[PDB]
């Protein structure tokens, strides 16, 4: 029929298995299938990609009526897995998917091997943050997992060194179902403030910075991103070793949820009131609320320029 | 993509980039270079007289001279001739000078051999100390005791003299015969602790050692690849850095070692020199073979970035310098002018420039 | 090029109550025959945090202008206030004269000015809400902001 | 791991001198700072670089009598410390809204 | 190194906020011109905005100029006409 060219983002198709399993597309395929983002060589091409929305084991099926049997033709189904983690996908074979989700689902104790960090109720139901690094094992299998959706959701995105301790990760899940709803992967720098701060005492300071930040479509704009980061936020505020929060290359998504939650909580704390009642303000007040907030230097600028436009 | 075609480059980009650029072709190829402390003198018509240390390197062919220059600057640079003040023959050849702190007349070198001397401006050679029979690199004066003379060559030996009294300056007040495995790539003296200074070695250890105490040694580091130098701060006595064959440059503290602070990387090859600023406390200069000077900013590690910017790299790194087309075998900040700096590349040319950033 | 030039404006009362109205002596030129009017306005800056608090104090069309020097006395009755923001009455703001021919503005004139009260007692310590009548407007004339444009003439 | 060099002796040129003289923004942001603002103008004119200096040496001036109308207004609100306020003030002082 | 966001943007490279390269000390050096001895600290985004807007203006009256003249390169003296539709300013008479 001279149709053997079609589009990666709409015959790839993520599914998350509750029971009900919910289907969406993919933002970005690019990274896997070239930036033409057109696959050749199938006809009536379905990539199913699917997770138990539980442990978020894998699985591919790949369908076409028909595939040139030219060499030169891509093979779909291998460049997929080539991103899932190895020897870990069951590929066109959904009772053996099955079986094996449901047998993990009876030792898979998330809630049991990470750290709490807070909780939240959001619509009249309880979810659950939790820490943990990137060397534990389970850690490392669970974010080779869901790693995936990075490439897929977030543009210039790229796998991260697992090797690296300094990578934190936090994970969101509903308390009563364990269900994942979203992952934030983070990271630490050391934050050198003069010889006199360095050598004041022994403990190192750390510029935190989130890097990935994901919901996963199914459960995006029900206000879990922004109690997500909030939660982040506070634990972050907490900690007496962190002195900036940052972020990487956000995008305006990322950035509209940021500035939202950042003029809630700075309004929560009266700075509007503060600031939009003085603009004799010393230069010590204004350092001394940039470093308590633990903001990033611009974006407190942005922020008071912000709370100076308030009704 | 050539040596060349990148040096049209820098030299379009040069006005830009520098309040003040000057290249001047070398007779011999220097290997050491380094600013004297000459207090800054008003010259006629805006000229500024600042003072250099260069050695020879002619590996066999003519006799080399500890040469000290006299470089005319532009008096803007505050805030056009190179002439040769004096020549002093030497033995051998010059891998690195330094003149004494406390006493700016006096000037140690080491050679090709291993041999250390001590010249004076005003009359030249006035001792010979040779304990080492090798080839050495290290060589540093401490800036807390007046006379007090690390060396170190590549027969791992190390050396502790004290030239401030006039006895025996000959004879070294203390040798290691085996503080390290290998070749002694650098040592350096700590800048507020009278008593400590730091080696890096071939065996990929990094020691820091006090001379006091009978261990000699109180840390010890695992390097990923060997270190090729290293550098304490001159504000902060807890940090220092350090850079070898991974072209990555390490900072530790001084009293967790177990861990480097954090690594910066923007250098394609290994690195021979580095050095903290005297003047703005974070500032590190770092030099290598791949013909390349960086300057990073200390204060601006793991900071937040425009994406306009993020390619163009980490933002630690306040700025590069390829004017040279060769690996650089040695360069240092004039110690009154800020930012203003010397360097000199195997291929017989040494530069004088200052950037233009102006923000610290 | 310019047919009709400023040559110099006064300001006739000066400092004066907050209240009295604005009177600017203009002295201009005119080179030769033009066949439609002058048009002065005056605008008076409410507030410098925005632009809404703006107000057009009181348009004047003068026609024909006769060839040579001209004296034209510019009258206009002070701002509303019931339209300034009662924080920013007190204090520097600015006033602008405009001078356009035919609907074509050739010159702009920016003045500050200063609102203070008239005793020490008041301005150590402004009362609550501001005492109007002891209000008194000093508008800095000696060399105000004088831009000129090029329009077209006829 | 130094590598030692083999002397290579140079005869005549085997100098070149760079002075600065410029204003008191730098030069390549500026660069940076047009071209954004000719990239959201659609626009696909070529820039000159004598062009660009001359927009550089305008906005300069700008700013600089801005600033001299704002100490001003400073001054006569009494203080030193100029505000956001002042800001405003002089540059409605211009005609801008 | 620590980047989860470091790959390769699907499109073109498109230029945002490039105004904040405008340095802080270099709006400091600018105000010390014209004689203001101290600055508040939350001046700085008004003169990112007056310095964008007026400049916004300038590059789009030498846009019209260019383009009115059917050339395809702004020149330095377009940029001179342009500022020309800034008017005349003199303190005083
Ligand atoms: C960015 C992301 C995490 C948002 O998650 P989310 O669960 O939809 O977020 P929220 O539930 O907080 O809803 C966010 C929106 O609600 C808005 N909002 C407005 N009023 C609100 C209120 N009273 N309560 C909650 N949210 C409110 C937020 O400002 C934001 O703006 P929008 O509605 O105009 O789009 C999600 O889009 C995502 O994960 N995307 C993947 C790709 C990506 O961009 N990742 C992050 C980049 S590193």
């Amino acid at each position: 029929k001279y149709l053997w060219t079609s589009s990666a983002n709409e015959a790839l198709r993520v599914s998350i298995v509750g029971e009900n399993a919910v289907q969406f597309s993919p933002l970005f395929t690019y990274p896997i299938y070239g930036d033409s983002e057109k696959i050749y060589g199938y006809k009536d091409l379905i990539i199913h990609l699917a997770f138990d929305s539980v442990t978020f084991k894998p699985y591919v099926n790949v369908k076409y009526s028909a595939k040139l049997g030219d060499d030169n033709i891509v093979d779909v189904e291998k460049k997929l897995l080539s991103f899932l983690p190895k020897d870990d996908v069951i590929v066109r074979d959904e009772a053996k998917w099955v079986d094996c989700f449901a047998e993990e689902r009876k030792t898979h104790n998330l809630s049991d091997v990470f750290e709490k960090v807070s909780e939240y109720s959001l619509n009249g139901e309880e979810f659950v943050v939790y820490k943990s690094s990137l060397v534990d094992d389970f850690a490392r299998r669970m974010h080779r997992r869901v790693q995936i959706f990075s490439l897929l959701f977030i543009e210039a995105a790229n796998y991260i060194d697992e090797t690296d301790p300094s990578w934190q990760i936090y994970w969101l899940l509903n308390k009563k179902t364990k269900e994942l709803i979203g992952f934030v992967t983070t990271y630490k720098y050391w934050h050198y403030l003069g010889a006199k701060s360095f050598d004041e005492d022994i403990d190192k300071k750390f510029r935190a910075k989130i890097s990935q930040f994901l919901i996963f479509p199914p459960y995006q704009n029900k206000g879990h991103g922004s109690c997500l980061y909030e939660a982040i936020i506070q634990s972050w505020l907490e900690d007496k070793s962190i002195t900036e929060i940052t972020v990487e290359d956000p995008n305006e998504a990322f950035d509209d949820l940021r500035d939202r939650n950042d003029i809630q909580r700075l309004r929560k704390l009266g700075y509007d009131a503060v600031f939009q009642k003085h603009s004799d303000l010393s230069d010590e007040f204004l350092e001394s609320s940039r470093k308590s907030l633990k903001l990033e230097e611009r974006q407190f600028n942005r922020l008071v320029e912000m709370l100076l436009l308030l009704n | 993509l050539s040596v060349d075609e990148e040096y049209d480059l820098w030299k379009s980009n040069v006005p830009l980039m520098y309040d003040f650029v000057s290249e001047t072709r070398l007779t011999w190829p220097s290997l050491t270079v380094q600013w004297l402390p000459t207090p800054v003198q008003e010259l006629d018509g805006g000229f500024i007289k600042q003072e250099l240390i260069i050695g020879t390197h002619t590996s066999g062919e003519e006799e080399n001279y500890l040469k000290f220059a006299e470089i005319n600057l532009p008096k803007e640079i505050l805030s056009s001739n190179i002439r040769i003040t004096a020549k002093y023959e030497h033995e051998e050849e010059i891998t690195r000078a330094r003149y004494m702190p406390q006493d700016p007349n006096i000037v140690a070198t080491i050679n090709g051999q291993g041999t250390v001397f001590l010249y004076s401006r005003s009359e030249g050679l006035q001792s010979t100390l040779k304990f080492h029979k090798d080839n050495g690199y290290a060589l540093s004066f401490s800036t807390l005791v007046k006379g007090r003379l690390l060396s170190g060559s590549d027969d791992h030996t190390v050396a502790l003299w004290e030239v401030g009294s006039g006895g025996d300056p000959t004879k070294p007040v203390r040798t290691w015969n085996d503080l390290h495995s290998d070749i002694i790539n650098d040592n350096k003296w700590h800048n507020f602790n009278k008593d400590l200074f730091g080696t890096v070695s071939e065996d990929s250890l990094l020691k820091i050692n006090d001379v006091r105490a009978n261990n000699t040694t109180i840390d010890t580091v695992k390097c990923p690849q060997p270190f090729n130098t290293l550098a304490f701060s001159h504000h902060s006595s807890n940090l220092l850095a350090a850079a070898g064959m991974d072209s990555y440059v390490y900072l530790y503290d001084l009293r967790n070692m177990k861990e480097p602070l954090h690594h910066m990387s923007g250098h394609e090859d290994a690195v021979n020199n580095l050095e903290f600023s005297t003047h703005v406390d974070g500032v590190v200069v770092s030099s290598g073979s791949d013909n390349r000077l960086m300057m990073w900013d200390l204060k601006q590690i793991g900071a937040e970035q425009t994406p306009d910017d993020a390619e163009d790299g980490v933002p630690e790194l306040i700025m590069v310098h390829a004017g040279h087309r060769s690996s650089v075998n040695d360069f240092d900040l004039n110690p009154q002018i800020p930012w203003l700096v010397a360097s000199a590349e195997e291929e017989n040319i040494l530069q004088v420039w200052k950037c233009s950033h102006s923000l610290p | 090029m310019s047919v009709v030039s400023l040559l110099g404006v006064k300001i006739v009362n000066n400092p004066a109550p907050f209240l009295a109205p604005y009177q600017f002596e203009i002295t201009f030129e005119c080179l030769e025959q033009l066949q439609k009017d002058l048009e002065w306005k005056l605008t008076y800056v409410g507030s410098a945090t925005s632009s809404e608090y703006d107000q057009e104090l009181d348009s004047l069309l003068v026609g024909p202008i006769p060839v040579g020097v001209n004296k034209f006395l510019f009258e206009a009755d002070a701002p509303d206030l019931k339209r300034i923001p009662t924080s920013e009455i007190l204090g520097v703001t600015v006033i602008l004269l405009t001078c356009s021919y035919d609907g074509r503005e050739f010159v702009r004139v920016g003045y500050y000015v200063n609102n203070e009260y008239d005793s020490e007692e008041l301005t150590q310590d402004p009362p609550a809400k501001p005492i109007i009548e002891r209000i008194r407007r000093n508008i800095l004339a000696e060399k105000p902001r004088v831009t000129r444009f090029a329009i077209k003439w006829d | 791991a130094r590598t030692k060099q083999t002397a290579r002796k140079s005869t005549g040129g085997k100098r070149r001198f760079q002075k600065s003289t410029e204003l008191l923004i730098r030069k390549l942001p500026f660069q940076r700072l047009v071209r954004e603002i000719a990239q959201d103008f659609k626009t696909d004119l070529r820039f000159q670089s004598s062009a660009i200096g001359a927009l550089q040496e305008s906005v300069e001036a700008y700013l600089v009598s801005l600033f001299e109308d704002t100490n001003l207004a400073a001054i006569h609100a009494k203080r030193v410390t100029i505000q956001k306020k002042d800001i405003k003030l002089a540059r409605r002082l211009r005609g801008e809204r | 190194k620590g980047l989860g966001k470091g790959g390769a943007k699907r499109h073109r490279k498109i230029l945002r906020d490039n105004i904040q390269g405008i340095t802080k000390p270099a709006i400091r050096r600018l105000a010390r011109r014209g004689g203001v001895k101290r600055i508040s600290g939350l001046i700085y985004e008004e003169v990112r905005a007056v310095l964008k807007s007026f400049l916004e203006s300038v590059i789009r009256d030498s846009v019209t100029y260019t383009e009115h003249a059917k050339r395809k390169t702004v020149t330095s003296l377009d940029v001179v006409y342009a500022l020309k539709r800034q008017g005349r300013t003199l303190y005083g008479f």
